[PDB]
């Protein structure tokens, strides 16, 4: 408790992060007491919004320190993958909610002003101008996503601005407008995080893997690849499997050096390669 | 009793083909690669290629576009044909049986010495080699089979049909006039010739040359 | 491709002592704690015989004499204790890429006592002056070193032009060498002397050995 | 997509989501007209909770859809994890509505407002339909659980509206409506707490729990094997449901018999339920 | 264990002709396309000699007459053509289960045409004679079948009590067998008889081979 | 070259312990493993255990209380060791090289035959066994060497240290009495019997007893 208290102040970086989150959550639980006063729905759609785009960091950190722990028996892998999931959370937890605030618009729309201070919406412009500033330069796919939320936070808050500055009912379309803007800021997010949970080819590997088989197929005495499975674990980190049918009396040995250098030059950490030999 | 023998043409045309059919016996060609490996003075030993059981054949790159290795497993027997022979291909070229899950040759086939030239075989001339005279009889009398004008390697020069072979000295062929010239060297007791029969066997199989002559006192 | 380099060209040992011929590659033949390099012997006209492979391994059959060691790059073939059937051309080949790859060669000679030559001396014979030749031959047997002199004297004249000498290879069993001296002449040059010797020079003894015949 | 059709009435749960969800949406269109009608005060809102609904439904008939296609050389493993997937998102789905139900409770928890209850009834016996369609739900496991536990979840759902309604008119205890919202969200949470630690263990790469408790015993078997010396990097993994993907390297002796051990160790592992294996074996140095 | 059973126990063939010899395994020693079983022979106070390894493969340097077929738990060992040096045992092992188990064996016996056996008589030495026993050895030697009835004649008295019968295994080149049929006395039962012959029936001839010895 | 070469005690006592040594040449302990398989009448071929080059032991789970096997590869040495011998243990075991890569053994040592018993070794009788008299001298003359009262099994009987080998014909032990007894025949030209000199040298190595028996004509 304290010592986390005098941790952050000898670093620099991790301060800033630290300042990131607590000025997230803290103008989170303004703009919900201001919506809970008020009826902004934008105002609260925001208000969400970041909410969860400060959960996304904080699971990102979490993520990140579970991802450092030890493998077992359990866990073979590790806890790398916990990164991958974390992102893809955030992704569910922002299509949930945006979804669910195209609701309460369209309802509204179908069938309390109180505009008291409605000056708030220029301070979450700052406020969010200074978080995509701050963020405009294995932690790739926890950051990129956030990164994205924010900038979809400040188009937000520009439409929350227009939305009051109308005020002075077009509060429903800035609604379906700010969901719409959340749906197509996590569709990248969640094709990354969805290729890598489906144990799908790495696409930073497809264009590769065809010279590497052509090249494998060359080693003398190999007659025919087979079962070849490439996958993401997690940032840069691939497995791949293949099974190779060689000659009754090949040189299994050199087959199998020359396979994990044509696969650890193409970038494939883990490599398992099955020789068996042939009849004929 | 693994054995690889090939069995090819002495003599090649220039800009011809080549063409080497190496017989195994001892061991299959459906488990066992065969390697096609060529030693010449000048190069040295150079790796031609490999043929595999399923028939997947394997070629040194600089001989990509003018080789071609098959085989046949009934009768146990891998053809070698090269193609374009020029004047640097003349070599003693052997099949090799593949050690086998490694990349070394552990049974080889004697070779067969291809020579590439435009000239044409010629059968070999035996001259008979006594001492002159009885002059040094000694306990130890040397005698000689002189092998000229012949043409290309090899011939298989030997004594009472191979019978006595300590002391036989034959010595490496030279190239004059196109042509070529050997010497053979034999040493035999005194009190043996010319008590017996001492006779100078040469084969020649570019030639298809036999001969089976004694050897005379002068 | 790899290219091997052998050192020395040459060797001379002596019996019963260790001799070790080293190989060279251009790049690592090595992959995963294998190393894909193979000895070879060649004795005098014979096909190449396996003696090691992947560096390291005798293979079945070869005398426990021979070892090889080495990784990487440098590989060392050692023979201990050397014999007499050891004269042979020793060879490395790498088989870790994409063509097989032979080194130049190792010549080992063998050391021991030297030995005169047993000189002989051969007229033509009878056959090849009816044909139309006359080759006069000196055979020089069972002698050490390599280095040795042959002159032909024709009545006192010495003859530099159609002389042909052929050495061979060294002998398995003692170690010795031979020499082929032959001269070649047509009929009248034949017949217009009578005396012809041959000279044997030879560092075992300062005066040279004579071989002479007449007619 | 003339085609599409014939293929997702040729599956068994293909064709009863499909039927669940177009049932799902004829009671939408009903419901969206009688809330045109200018009932539309509470019925709009229901309305979108129930679009949600036809949205989890349309995930898992899509994933049980996607899970059948051939593998490719982008996918090659196929698009199997789709199932593993939807039980994933479902499960992440129930608790999400879970707590605005947490939520609706806290509304009238301080403020009760009072604002002809049938459209609850008719969602009841649409739900008592679903589950006996989907009773199953005790590659398709992930997507029948998570799709049972929707409709469970939605059938609760009823139940407390339904409770809560009869505690109102004939009983007049105004107390005991948030309660049950309170206590029916526990619910549903405990409900989809097991399919959520299963699919976060196999999107995790985790060993399959079942596969984990004979894995030691396949190790020591497949270590008195002749000439192996070690056993390493043993990975195995749930690929879909029943479907395990294992690999292992092992050192043997420089002169093992490869073909001897590797058919044992296939068949070790084959007993053990593993579908996919691969074994790599390196020769020792001595 | 696997058992495995070979079966016929004995095998009678001629020259040039196939002989085949089956091996039944009791569960499948198979593996991925691979069957685990290989053919041994074990000739005349020999060790066993591998023929065939994997039930297919020839083993490097066997003569090609030996030929390997089989799957599951059935295999079959052929020779063809039949040589004499192939009288031998011959045994299938698998080696797909721990522990290695061999099979019972089959004698391979080569068929050839019938040969009267060489009979020849040895009275007791006269060390052994001073020793203190007297042993009388007929020798039957290079004779077809195995089957072969010894008698012993003392003046004319019939005795089966001390006889020793030896048989050979199968010659490699002549296929033929030899019988030693030994007996023993001590001094005065040797001494107190004059005639001994040893007696030869064989199917060859219907008349029996007569070897006799006086005193 | 490859070569197993088991050295052995021919007697040991009921319930002591075996100890055979097998030397190997021509391949190396450190890419090998080595089998230990024994035959008797009995129970035929029976396989016994393997040691594997980095020191790895197998046994037959009927041995795996009373068997031990070691090896030393500078001294190219293997060790096999069993314990509690009974009367079923009598054998021939053989140290045998497995082929590589295979589950077959490709090299086999000549064997040495244990016998489990309690009784102690007898040096051998050897008797020269001649023709009765001149009686059917013939072209073709027959003798015999009787080796009776030996144990235990085996000896090695030669004629003229192995310079004559066609005709010989030596025939297995018989046991009567607890003791052996064998005789061997040869068969030679008349012509050379009695005119040069036959011997039958009988060796029998459990009590290191060399007999080098004149045959002489009565």
């Amino acid at each position: 408790i304290s010592g986390w208290f005098r941790s952050i102040l000898s670093d620099k970086t991790s301060r800033n992060l630290f300042f990131f989150l607590c000025l997230n959550l803290s103008f989170a639980f303004v703009e919900l007491l201001y919506g809970i006063w008020s009826n902004c729905l934008g105002l609260i759609s925001d208000s969400f919004h970041m909410f969860f785009d400060s959960t996304a960091i904080l699971a990102g950190l979490a993520a990140s320190v579970i991802s450092k722990w030890r493998d077992n028996d359990a866990f073979s892998y590790g806890y790398v993958r916990a990164e991958v999931l974390a992102g893809f959370v955030n992704g569910l937890f922002l299509i949930f909610t945006a979804f669910f605030i195209f609701s309460e618009g369209v309802e509204r729309a179908l069938a309390v002003h109180h505009e008291r201070l409605l000056l708030v919406s220029i301070l979450g412009f700052v406020v969010n101008l200074i978080g995509i500033f701050v963020f405009k330069h294995p932690s790739r796919q926890i950051l990129q996503g956030v990164f994205l939320h924010i900038l979809a936070d400040t188009l937000g808050s520009i439409g929350v601005i227009a939305s009051a500055i109308m005020m002075q009912i077009a509060d429903p379309i800035c609604s379906i407008l700010i969901a719409i803007l959340i749906v197509v800021s996590v569709i990248p997010l969640l094709r990354e995080s969805v290729g890598i949970l489906m144990q799908r080819t790495p696409p930073l590997l497809e264009n590769s893997l065809p010279q590497c088989y052509q090249r494998v197929q060359q080693l003398q005495g190999v007659y025919s690849l087979q079962e070849q499975h490439f996958w993401t674990l997690c940032s840069d980190v691939y497995v791949g499997t293949l099974k190779l049918i060689v000659a009754p009396d090949a040189d299994a040995r050199w087959i199998l050096s020359q396979t994990h250098n044509i696969f650890t030059q193409a970038g494939v950490r883990q490599l398992y390669v099955q020789i068996d030999f042939a009849a004929m | 009793e693994v054995q690889l023998q090939e069995s090819g043409p002495g003599l090649v045309a220039p800009s011809q083909s080549l063409s080497i059919t190496c017989t195994v016996s001892g061991f299959s060609l459906t488990n066992y690669a065969v390697h096609w490996v060529r030693q010449s003075p000048g190069k040295g030993l150079e790796w031609l290629g490999v043929i595999w059981s399923n028939g997947r054949t394997d070629y040194n790159a600089a001989f990509i576009s003018r080789l071609s290795i098959s085989k046949d497993n009934s009768k146990s027997q891998v053809f070698f044909k090269m193609n374009s022979l020029q004047a640097d291909d003349t070599a003693i070229y052997y099949c090799a049986r593949k050690l086998a899950y490694e990349g070394a040759m552990d049974y080889w086939g004697q070779g067969t010495s291809v020579t590439v030239s435009s000239a044409k075989t010629t059968p070999p001339s035996v001259y008979p080699l006594a001492p002159g005279s009885a002059a040094q009889t000694n306990s130890m009398v040397t005698l000689g089979c002189l092998v000229k004008g012949y043409f290309p390697e090899p011939v298989t020069v030997t004594w009472n049909s191979g019978s006595l072979s300590s002391g036989v000295h034959t010595f490496p062929a030279v190239l004059q006039s196109d042509l070529y010239t050997l010497s053979s060297s034999v040493t035999v007791p005194s009190s043996t010739w010319p008590s017996e029969t001492v006779t100078c066997n040469v084969a020649h199989p570019a030639s298809s040359t036999k001969v089976d002559k004694k050897i005379v006192p002068r | 491709d790899i290219v091997l380099t052998q050192s020395p060209a040459s060797l001379a040992v002596s019996l019963r002592r260790r001799a070790t011929i080293s190989c060279r590659a251009s790049e690592s033949v090595d992959g995963y704690g294998h190393s894909f390099m193979h000895w070879y012997q060649q004795k005098s006209g014979q096909p190449p015989k396996l003696l090691i492979y992947r560096a390291s391994n005798l293979e079945s059959g070869v005398p426990a004499r021979f070892s090889g060691s080495g990784s990487r790059t440098d590989f060392t073939l050692t023979i201990d204790p050397v014999e007499a059937d050891d004269a042979a051309t020793y060879y490395c080949q790498q088989s870790n890429e994409d063509p097989y790859t032979f080194g130049s060669g190792t010549k080992l000679e063998i050391k021991r006592a030297d030995a005169a030559p047993t000189v002989s001396i051969f007229p033509p014979s009878s056959e090849q002056l009816t044909s139309g030749g006359a080759s006069v031959v000196c055979f020089l047997n069972n002698f050490y070193p390599k280095d040795i002199n042959v002159k032909w004297k024709i009545d006192g004249s010495e003859r530099q032009n159609g002389v042909l000498n052929s050495w061979t290879d060294q002998d398995s069993k003692d170690s010795t060498y031979s020499m082929s001296s032959t001269l070649t002449l047509t009929k009248d040059e034949y017949e217009r002397h009578n005396s012809y010797t041959c000279e044997a020079t030879h560092k075992t003894s300062t005066s040279p050995i004579v071989k002479s015949f007449n007619r």
